[PDB]
């Protein structure tokens, strides 16, 4: 069935992004970034792969800072050259991408007008790839209750804010239960999304954002129990879309201790092994770090189908964990600590 | 298994309740094995104590079995090998937990009954805080033995990626002590290998021909010392990595190959003298920590059975060994019996959980 | 020292409160209560309510705090006497 | 004072590369706390000594409870994030002794 | 009652201190610290550091020790007891007592 018109509108974009793909650093390119001493060897080692030339024209005294910024400008760049070619099923599906980025950069902007800060002064801040189209509210800056107004005038998640909150919500919410609240609602729409573009996107895509909520599930109740976040609160926060929706999700609103996440994690295999791979001791992988390695895994996967929409998502995924990398790299280089080089996470 | 400790008023003295109790509880069925419990007669006092104690007991409870499982653990820690014997091991009074608990004795000596009840929780309370000191110490002490250990035989373990270089490093390989030589030292695959013999003299200028020396051969792998002009070095170490030969330089240095050896004897031989004094320490602390955990019981039991009747005392302390198949039965004959004296019960009602021993 | 307290309650307060005193007071308070000859009128929304005089009596100020603390759990009010 | 700054160095260069072990989680979680500020967890008593007649000012180290970051990375690097407020209190109560 | 700490340096030293605990606001909405951008004149540095000394509710200041060398003329000409100053290390930055202030102070220092 889709392997007939899906090439018609994305057969470019999907040969362009694994085009992209091909420009990754191998585990051969981590092992050799690891061997040398400074930044400048990093230039020289990135100048070599797919990177070359992004750090020319840059001021001598280079910082861990700058090649951060270098790449979130190469990723941004590369992500833009793709949805101002892509049709509207994928560029909506790009929207989708987007929106994660632009949840976290409207609760910034939020969190500004509560502390009475002008959004100018949050727009450097905000994420490129979460950037708005439309400037009203950026403009009129006043108030909480007027961003609240101009966030459901001028910007996508608008749907997202009225399923969940009001002004008066965001007047007494902590900004970490807003942007929770935002992220449930964007997953279950973005499964949904997903699963009306049913087949070979659903059948590749549905895997990682099910992995999404299942983490999510479990890393928001391990977190919690050091809070003040009720029984109640924590059901409300979890993305009802993974594997644990039946029953994980009541076991873990349930839970008030690590013991019992570990025995709902027991239930299914893929977690029980992620609980029993990390005992987050001294130089251990802790808990989330095998929970990036599985989504890692889960991203690279989703490469495994020539006709689908799971490549755009998993190249964003995979390349924000490229500069993790990257950046974690060029810290242990630059702070000397190379103790702990070794907990780039691999990619493909 | 676990065991149920209640106390009650007798009708006009202790014995009456429990002659009805213990029969009901093991001749309806075996809802449970049943006898009394050997609380003595503490000097009893004002409520002020009592609720300050039951309060404090209950805090005391949860840091005392805190306690008295991580001593029962640290010695399933040192018996890494017989984890099983473990049980034959934690004992109090003597005697295997379910034992002591069927048969506990009151410690008259070390817990005087002329005392207030004060007066014995703050001797149970520092005293298992100093086991608890004693706990921090010891793990000082047997931890970083133990990882030193574990690290000096990962130095031993696997291929000659990971292997001692104090098993296979030996003087006639080397050339050094000089102005214009050195020797480098390199780890490649079994396959790899073949192409090696020939390839390194490739990677850089100032290479004499025929220089590769195998120290040993494994598995997966060989290790061997290239013997070179100092000009070569750097260029062939480089060259050597960009082409996935690992370079691993030791340039026959006595110091450390004596370190690893005289380390992997001293670690081992102090893992040994450490363990002996750690079983025989978390033997006397684990029965004194048990024996002063059931302490806190009975503390709890008296206490509250004290206030549940006041002072003009006769009650019986008394024990349980519940069925798991008919518990629910159990707790309606405790009911049954003691209904008019009033989880939550009418009767005086505590337990104790044998699996320190897992 | 011996030690007392009064106060008033709704009537309808009264079973879970005995009950909530002789948990916090394990098994021993001694007490007494009855209704008012009127409901008596709410200052702020002029309701009338059917509250209940009691006593309760104990010793030491350790169990003067527990029966407090029960008293401000159902609303009710303390006085000196 | 000497001791006490190398002391400084270890503790700083702990939690400084802890920050960056966080943010490989957590991503730009700097731009939030900076923002959300409002009342400290940590807070100094000036305290006095009178030795040999002369009295000498001192800080002693006080902690307010509550934790004005709670819920900081809940969903992600919350793990990392709980090590790195201990490293960075442990710095300050090194700090207000090195003060 | 209790006086608080206050600190100049880069984000990520602020971002660290911050969630140590350490962030405060005074009641007009002033903070405790400056984040010093790149970007930032070494003047609203020092009127920032002159602003933490002269206040009375900071007790102490931290300075990363690159800002502390440039500040450095208001930073030696400050010189009260009880407004104490700690240049500090960081990341990408010089060691612990780089032309320390107390340290040129003392006497047996070599």
């Amino acid at each position: 069935f889709p392997e007939l018109y899906f090439n018609v509108d994305n057969g470019y974009l999907e040969g362009l992004v694994r085009g992209l793909k091909a420009g990754v650093l191998s585990q051969a390119d981590y092992l050799n970034l690891v061997q040398c001493e400074t930044l400048e060897d990093l230039k020289l080692h990135l100048q070599s792969t797919d990177y070359g030339n992004f750090l020319a024209n840059e001021a001598s005294p280079l910082t861990v800072s700058v090649i951060d910024d270098k790449l979130k400008e190469k990723m941004v760049v590369e992500f833009r050259h793709m949805r101002n070619h892509a049709y509207e099923p994928l560029a909506s599906f790009l929207d989708f991408i987007t929106y994660s980025y632009m949840i976290d950069n409207v609760i910034l902007l939020i969190t500004g007008t509560l502390h009475q800060r002008s959004i100018a002064e949050l727009v450097p801040k905000c994420h490129p790839l979460g950037s708005f189209e439309q400037m009203e509210a950026v403009n009129i800056a006043q108030t909480p209750a007027e961003l609240y107004n101009a966030i459901l005038v001028d910007t996508p998640l608008a749907a997202f804010f009225q399923d969940c909150i009001s002004e008066q919500d965001l007047d007494e919410m902590n900004i970490e239960i807003i942007r929770n609240t935002l992220y449930k609602a964007y997953l279950e729409s973005f499964y949904k999304f997903c699963t009306l573009l049913g087949g070979t996107t659903a059948d590749a895509m549905c895997p990682i954002l099910e992995f999404e909520a299942d983490r999510r599930a479990f890393i928001i109740t391990i977190n919690s129990f050091g809070t003040e976040l009720s029984k109640e609160d924590r059901a409300k926060l979890f993305p009802h879309c993974g594997r644990l929706y039946p029953e994980g999700l009541a076991q873990l609103a349930r839970a008030d201790d690590y013991e019992q996440v570990k025995n709902v994690a027991d239930y299914y295999p893929e977690y029980k092994l992620l609980f029993e791979g990390a005992g987050s001791n001294p130089g251990d992988k802790t808990l989330e770090d095998r929970f990036f390695e599985h989504e890692v895994k889960l991203n690279k996967l989703a490469f495994l189908n020539q006709f689908h929409f799971g490549v755009f998502y998993a190249f964003v995924k995979l390349k924000e964990q490229e500069c993790r990398n990257i950046v974690w790299i060029a810290e242990c280089i630059a702070q000397r600590h190379r103790a702990k080089i070794d907990n780039y996470i691999p990619i493909f | 298994t676990e065991f149920w400790l209640i106390s009650a008023p007798g009708e006009k003295t202790c014995q009456q309740t429990w002659e009805k109790l213990h029969a009901a509880t093991t001749k309806n069925n075996n809802l449970a094995v049943s006898s009394k419990f050997n609380i003595p007669d503490l000097k009893v006092g004002t409520l002020d104590v009592l609720v300050g104690l039951s309060d404090e007991l209950a805090k005391l409870d949860a840091f005392v079995e805190g306690v008295v499982k991580k001593v029962a653990q640290y010695m399933a820690d040192v018996l890494e090998d017989s984890k099983d014997k473990v049980q034959e091991n934690l004992l109090a009074s003597g005697v295997d937990l379910v034992t002591y608990i069927t048969r506990f004795q009151w410690d008259m000596a070390k817990y005087p009954i002329k005392q207030s009840l004060k007066n014995i929780s703050e001797i149970i309370a520092k005293g298992v805080t100093q086991i608890d000191n004693d706990l921090k110490s010891r793990a000082s002490a047997y931890n970083n033995l133990k990882g030193n250990l574990q690290n000096l035989e990962r130095k031993n373990a696997g291929s000659l990626l990971t292997r001692s270089l104090a098993e296979i490093v030996k003087k006639d390989d080397f050339v050094l002590d000089s102005e214009y030589l050195v020797t480098l030292l390199v780890v490649v695959p079994k396959l790899n290998h073949n192409d090696w013999i020939k390839q390194y003299e490739t990677l850089a200028e100032m290479v004499v021909p025929r220089s590769s020396n195998v120290l040993s051969e494994d598995q997966d792998s060989y290790l061997c010392n290239v013997t070179l002009f100092k000009k070569a070095v750097d260029d062939f170490r480089h060259k050597a990595r960009e082409n996935k030969f690992i370079v691993r330089d030791f340039q026959y240095n006595e110091e450390e190959m004596r370190a690893d050896k005289e380390e992997m004897n001293r670690l081992s031989t102090d893992k040994k003298k450490q363990f002996g004094p750690l079983v025989r320490w978390l033997k006397v602390n684990f029965s004194e920590a048990f024996i002063a955990w059931i302490h806190i019981k009975a503390l709890r039991v008296f206490v509250e059975s004290v206030l549940r009747y006041g002072l003009p005392v006769n009650f019986q302390a008394m024990l349980l060994q519940p069925n798991k198949k008919s518990v629910k039965k159990l707790r309606e004959v405790l009911h049954e019996l003691y209904k008019h004296l009033d989880e939550y019960y009418p009767y005086v009602y505590y337990k104790i959980d044998c699996n320190l021993l897992e | 020292r011996l030690g007392f307290v009064a106060g008033v309650i709704n009537r309808e307060r009264i079973p879970t409160f005995e009950r909530m005193l002789w948990r916090v007071c394990r098994g021993n308070v001694f007490l007494r209560q009855a209704e008012i000859e009127n409901p008596l009128e709410d200052p702020v929304t002029g309701d009338y309510v059917h509250k209940s005089v009691f006593i309760i009596f104990f010793q030491g100020d350790q169990l003067k705090n527990r029966v407090k603390k029960i008293c401000e759990g159902f609303r009710a009010s303390l006085y000196p006497c | 004072i000497i001791e006490t700054k190398m002391l400084m160095g270890e503790v700083m260069r702990e939690a400084a590369f802890s920050l960056a072990e966080a943010k490989f989680t957590a991503g730009d979680f700097s731009t939030t706390v900076i923002q959300n500020v409002n009342k400290a967890q940590v807070k100094i008593r000036a305290k006095k000594d009178n030795v040999a007649g002369v009295t000498l000012p001192v800080f002693e180290h006080y902690h307010e409870g509550t934790d004005s970051y709670e819920l900081t990375g809940l969903a992600r690097g919350g793990e990392q994030l709980a090590k790195l407020k201990r490293n960075y209190a442990k710095a300050v109560e090194l700090l207000v002794e090195l003060a | 009652r209790g006086k608080l700490i206050a600190v100049i340096g880069d984000e990520d030293t602020v971002t660290g201190f911050l969630l140590g605990g350490i962030g405060e606001l005074n009641k007009n909405r002033h903070p405790n610290f400056l984040v010093v951008e790149k970007d930032t004149t070494i003047n609203e540095i020092e009127d920032t550091f002159r602003q933490f000394l002269n206040r009375d509710d900071i007790g102490i200041i931290l300075i990363n020790q690159y800002i502390a060398e440039m500040v450095r003329h208001a930073l030696d000409a400050h010189q009260r007891s009880i407004p104490a100053v700690l240049e500090i290390p960081s990341k990408e930055h010089p060691y612990d007592a780089a032309k320390d202030s107390i340290l040129r102070r003392a006497k047996g220092m070599f």
